[PDB]
């Protein structure tokens, strides 16, 4: 509830995705945000299509 | 020089927030 | 200026006689004959307080 | 009873402390006479008070109570003999009523 | 108190004015009227107070 | 032939004050927390430029009045020094910043003003607009500061990747951001404000590799100091503080090497004798 | 925020950085809870004691997570209770960063070199006047 | 100009350097903004009338 | 003829010291919290006039014994100053406070001390007597205060009905209660002790409006600071701390106006050139 | 005909600087818990020995390296100062201390250098090796600490016999031991070192009563002061600190009595005429 | 002089030792 | 002068131990 | 009711707190009038406003509007004459709409 | 458009803070030629770079992608015309996308 997701925030996928979170991002009390990402290097990348 | 190290000394306690 | 001159010396010359003074004016009326001016004080005391 | 220091000049205004109270007074020659402004706590108390020896110089109840005190001066004001010879004395409230006391059955 | 106090109206009126008609004529009405209208308003008032 | 410009920054425009004017300035800038200084003797002053400057410096308007929400509030004023010869220039950028004190030094008949300026006087800010991040890295800490600030960073040290629970929360304003990001990891890496670049690096590196500044002649001798070498130096346009120099000296042979700078002490008269630059360095890994 | 003699005597910049100094020593106010969880016993605190600035206004302060509660336990015996939202009570600081340390529940260093910030510290409940009590339960626990 | 030198608390006098500088100045706004009020002059002598 | 008296007060009477021997008395006023301070060097003391002065300041006789329960602890010491011509004094006050520090300045052939005296240095009074109010106005605790320490009073502020909980009961001596007046509602009203008279106002307040000093002829320039005006008089024993300027300046115009006084140096030298009082001063609203 | 001397301690061997060389040391020691310091200006040193000397000089090789377990972490310098005339020499010790800061003062054709030591700068110690006694005495607390920093000490005070709870469990380092037993008891009884020697005792006793020094020469006046005697004299190997002292004057005769010292003053210029020590002293019981 | 301001940073020790 | 009272005040606040 | 501190040069700009804002105007000579820029809390009010004796300077509503005062000359601008002859003056709202309704009848 | 300022000497290095990148570009009179060397944030970008004008320095994508900019020059290099003449221009990443747009059709 009621929480500010942080620029930046780190997540990993599990071919050690290391994604940072761009947009400086605050949820809702419903339970539900959307975040963009960027990944940590400049290479060619294919996340998994499921949360990790 | 003493007046000049004594207006520094003051600078850096002067933020807006009083208590 | 004249005209000023004249309003105010009619203004002293009226002070002499009450309804048409003022303060420390009509002052000088009532202290010929002697109605006291009648100075500033106030004063209580013997109080009583229920308490802890 | 307090002695108020004088300076032989025609124009003056002297400020002081006096009886838990700031009172001034600015004394000047007009004429022949000699009249004092008083001004108590910044607030003036009175203008243009003719100044004469031993007749109180606030001269209405008003003006001193409660225990204000009064200024006497010993002889007729004249500020060439100020400082040597006339002196202006100052009267809390016990001694002001003490002396109303005696000067109103002279 | 003591040391005198002139206030005499007439007291503006230097030594160029010796032979003026003007200056002089304007001063000299202007103290009568002030006498007339100060002083002697004053001595009759004072008279009334009697 | 020195040129120095002190260029104030006011609702008219810039006034540049030259070097005709008998002006002194006295800059001392430090790889530390607190803010860098620059006093500033200027004499020869007239009335009505007096007027439109030390009237505008002020202290008011902000405690017992409102007229605040950005800058404008206090003068930024910006200093560019350096030679000129043959028709060529050399006026580089040495203090940016905002007065802070204004007094007198000299009464007539030459009225000569003495102010003092500091470096990011702006902590009449808005009290942080943007919450600090709750968990997260050094490097992003300081990227989040800088974003604040409104100053670009240059964040280049080994603890970027150490995360931290509540990093700077009880922050009060935008300056003691640089407090706390001093604050945290003191032994070496200490941060600082370098004009208008956050500069966040290890003690014992350098910001920019590249530009060392091969030092060769000095002002008296460049001698040792109980944590480098310490030199002063004539007025060079391309030395920076936390930079790289690569000193040559003569008359101490053993203090050759590459040194980082710590600090940095520059006095500059345009009508007087003292035109240096005096340079703490400290041995650069 | 200063005054004007300052600047003029050198025991008048000492006093000021004095006071400057003790300002920023966070030890303890009220404070409430926006969240927790039972499970790991960390809440994210709101301070209940504005910021002040030189216009007279209040700048609400900024509000602290994972901050530990007390729980009054010794040899696995705790006392607990319904930690919900909306709570008040006191919030204290830590000598130094036990970031390290809560995770860990054992001997560490402080993570970082903050001292005596409210980032790091405790919270313990308390009801203050928010509560009734029987007039048969005069003296008695 | 004049002020009111009569108010309530008795007559307020002012010095003669107060009303000499009081008529001086009236006569600069009457007559011209630059005129030499000097004593010797006719202006200043009529200054100094109305000053007694 | 400049006339400089320093008045002590010792058992055996008021000991004045004229300005026929070398004194110098540089006074430091201000609207704090801090004491006022006086240090005056007086040279051409006697063997005599030393052992009668020298020996009954001391810091003793209160730390390794008793010898103490109200004033003669300390000797108190009231600086009088001001101009004399045609048989007319201007012998106004200046400074009332007790010594601290006693030492020698300049060796033989002209021994003379240098003494620095403090304002209410009885600080070590008779640790709290009267119990501080439980819940109370501002005036009121202000009134307490002035009372315990024995000073008379004048209190105009806009604070005075405001109710604080508790104010001041970890006050250990008397000097402390001006640093807790001091210490609550900082932003202006700062309370401070000019002579014998406890003043607890608005710093942009004037204590008596009636008052004001115009002020026509300066030495040097009146020039701007970052609050108001600042700038050095001959001595004028008209002029205390925090009390109410009419600035009519000439080489500046711009710095006219109304200010209230906020810091005053006194630097009186009657065998020397220094006789200026300089004085720091802020808008008056 | 003065000889002073600057032994260092290197691992080449003790290299001393002798009077002939421009040296100028000023050393100010106290009964206090702060580190008694020495300011060292040495003239005309050579390319060699600034090498040998400078580069041994450094804050490094223990904050950013290893290299420290014991002494040699940094270079240990006593002086020998005194008087020689007729083939006899009185070359007493004034100063023996760590250095901790070095500079330049005067540049070419003169390198100068500046070197600031302090007593007891080796606080890069084991982090105390020895616990504190858990519950002890004042005597037995005070011994656990000389014997913690490795000096002898004088105890001799009337607090001996006190329980402490805790005495100490907070201290981090060497250095502090002292400020702790400073911290206690600190009406009267403050401990502080001199030299090697850790002396812990009332203020108002000699810590030797056979070695009172009768002093009947001084330079200039021995005048009053907030606590007792003040006077300066010319450099006598034999007054220490803390040391009885029997002052006979003849300007002032009311300074005469037994005095012990608090503070001490020396300033010694071989090639200049400063040469004197100054001796704060307080009544002795 | 820096003296005197030393000496007045001095003048902040009441009778309270507190100890 | 006072460099050297400013040289001695950072010396005083040196420890073995950083926090 | 606030006269303006004016210099008599021909071309100026004056920067000042009045009425709780902080206004600056700019007066030039232009051809044989002249003109004046307004500037109040730094956006611009208004570029080359005529200056005429009586006619309020910010001439349209939402300019003056709300409670701002307004700028009042009392004779024809004339830099040569500022100072002395010729000022302006500042009324707050209360004053200025008081003076409007006197200048509707006229 | 970022007026990048030269000065009229044969070999020179100019360090600047350009478009949030630390750009550092070494102008060199090499043969008959200008050659410039190139280094964005310390690293060196590309060497020897033959100066034309209207023709991007960065040529190939890898340097200036992502929107790190480019640099242009109006004319033919010569530092004899530097500072007065020739100037070269800074492009951030969406203007040199234009201008790149620009000249692929020309």
């Amino acid at each position: 509830r009621s929480q500010t997701r942080i620029s930046t925030g780190s997540r990993v996928q599990t071919p050690a995705g290391a994604i940072f979170t761009v947009l400086s991002d605050v949820t809702i009390p419903a339970g539900g945000v959307a975040t963009i990402d960027i990944k940590s290097q400049e290479y060619g990348n294919i996340p998994l299509p499921v949360g990790n | 020089q003493l007046t000049t190290a004594i207006q520094d000394a003051q600078n850096d306690s002067a933020t807006k927030i009083l208590y | 200026a004249r005209s000023s001159v004249m309003r105010n010396e009619a203004r002293i010359a009226n002070t002499i006689n009450p309804n048409v003074s003022f303060g420390t004016f009509l002052d000088a009326i009532c202290a010929l004959m002697g109605i006291e001016r009648g100075s500033d004080l106030s004063t209580f005391g013997y109080g009583v307080q229920v308490t802890g | 009873m307090k002695k108020i220091p004088l300076t032989a000049v025609p124009n003056q205004a002297i400020s002081f402390n006096a009886g838990s109270s700031y009172w001034k007074i600015r004394l000047y020659q007009n004429m022949d006479m000699m009249n004092a402004d008083i001004s108590r706590d910044g607030v003036i108390v009175c203008h243009g008070v003719r100044c004469f020896g031993g007749i109180p110089l606030l001269q209405y109840s008003r003006q001193y109570r409660p225990d204000y005190g009064n200024f006497v001066f010993d002889r007729d004001a004249d500020w060439t003999l100020f400082g040597d010879g006339i002196n202006l004395f100052y009267l809390d409230g016990a001694e002001f009523a003490e002396y109303q006391a005696l000067a109103t059955r002279k | 108190t003591l040391p005198a106090y002139n206030s005499d109206i007439q007291q503006a009126l230097k030594w160029l004015h010796n032979q003026a008609p003007g200056i002089t004529g304007l001063i000299q009405r202007k103290a009568q009227w002030y006498d007339r209208f100060s002083r002697q308003f004053w001595a009759n008032w004072e008279r009334d107070v009697f | 032939k020195r040129i120095l410009r002190v260029t104030f920054n006011m609702p008219y425009g810039p006034e540049v004050i030259r070097e005709d004017l008998d002006v002194r300035v006295r800059i001392m800038k430090a790889a530390l927390r607190i803010q860098n200084r620059a006093t500033m003797e200027i004499f020869g002053l007239t009335t009505q430029l007096r007027e439109s400057l030390l009237s505008q410096f002020t202290a008011w308007k902000h405690r017992q009045r409102q007229v605040g929400r950005e800058d404008e509030l206090m003068i930024k004023v910006s200093v560019e020094a350096g030679y000129s010869d043959q028709g060529r220039e050399q006026v580089s950028r040495v203090f940016v910043g905002e007065v802070a004190i204004v007094d007198i030094i000299s009464p007539p008949p030459d009225i000569g003003i003495r102010i003092q300026c500091y470096t990011r006087q702006i902590d009449r800010t808005k009290t942080i607009r943007n919450m600090p991040p709750a968990n997260t890295t050094f490097v992003k800490f300081v990227e989040w500061g800088a974003n604040e600030m409104g100053l670009n960073f240059i964040c280049d040290t080994s603890y970027n990747d150490q995360v931290l629970k509540n990093p700077g929360r009880s922050i009060t304003v935008a300056s003691a951001i640089l407090a706390s990001i001093q604050d945290m990891y003191m032994p070496d890496v200490a941060a600082f404000v370098d004009d208008d670049i956050l500069i966040v690096k290890d003690r014992d590196k350098v910001i920019r590799p590249d530009e060392v500044t091969n030092v060769n002649s000095f002002v008296g001798i460049p001698s040792w100091s109980e944590w480098g070498v310490e030199f002063q130096c004539l007025f060079e346009p391309s030395i920076r503080v936390a930079g790289g120099v690569a000193v040559e000296s003569l008359m101490n042979p053993s203090v050759n090497g590459n040194y980082v700078i710590t600090a940095l002490e520059y006095d500059l008269a345009s009508r007087d004798r003292p035109f240096y630059i005096k340079v703490m360095g400290s041995p650069a890994a | 925020s200063a005054k004007a003699p300052d600047r003029t005597r050198l025991i008048a910049a000492l006093d000021a950085r004095s006071r400057r100094d003790a300002l920023d020593f966070e030890v303890m106010i009220p404070a409430q809870v926006v969240q927790y969880d039972r499970a790991e016993n960390i809440a994210t605190i709101q301070p209940l004691i504005t910021w002040v600035d030189t216009e007279h206004n209040a700048v609400q302060r900024h509000q602290l997570v994972d901050i530990p509660v007390i729980s009054m336990g010794a040899g696995g015996f705790h006392i607990s209770f319904p930690i919900q939202q909306g709570d008040i009570g006191w919030i204290y600081a830590a000598d130094r960063d036990t970031s390290q340390f809560l995770e860990s529940l054992s001997m560490s260093k402080p993570n970082t070199g903050r001292i005596h910030k409210f980032e790091h510290g405790l919270f313990i409940p308390d009801v203050f006047r928010r509560y009734t009590i029987n007039s048969e339960d005069s003296a008695a626990m | 100009a004049n002020y009111n030198y009569i108010v309530d608390t008795g007559v307020i006098v002012a010095d003669t350097a107060d009303v000499l500088s009081d008529v001086e100045a009236e006569f600069r706004a009457a007559l011209g903004a630059n005129i030499n009020l000097a004593a010797s002059t006719p202006q200043g002598s009529l200054v100094a009338a109305e000053a007694i």
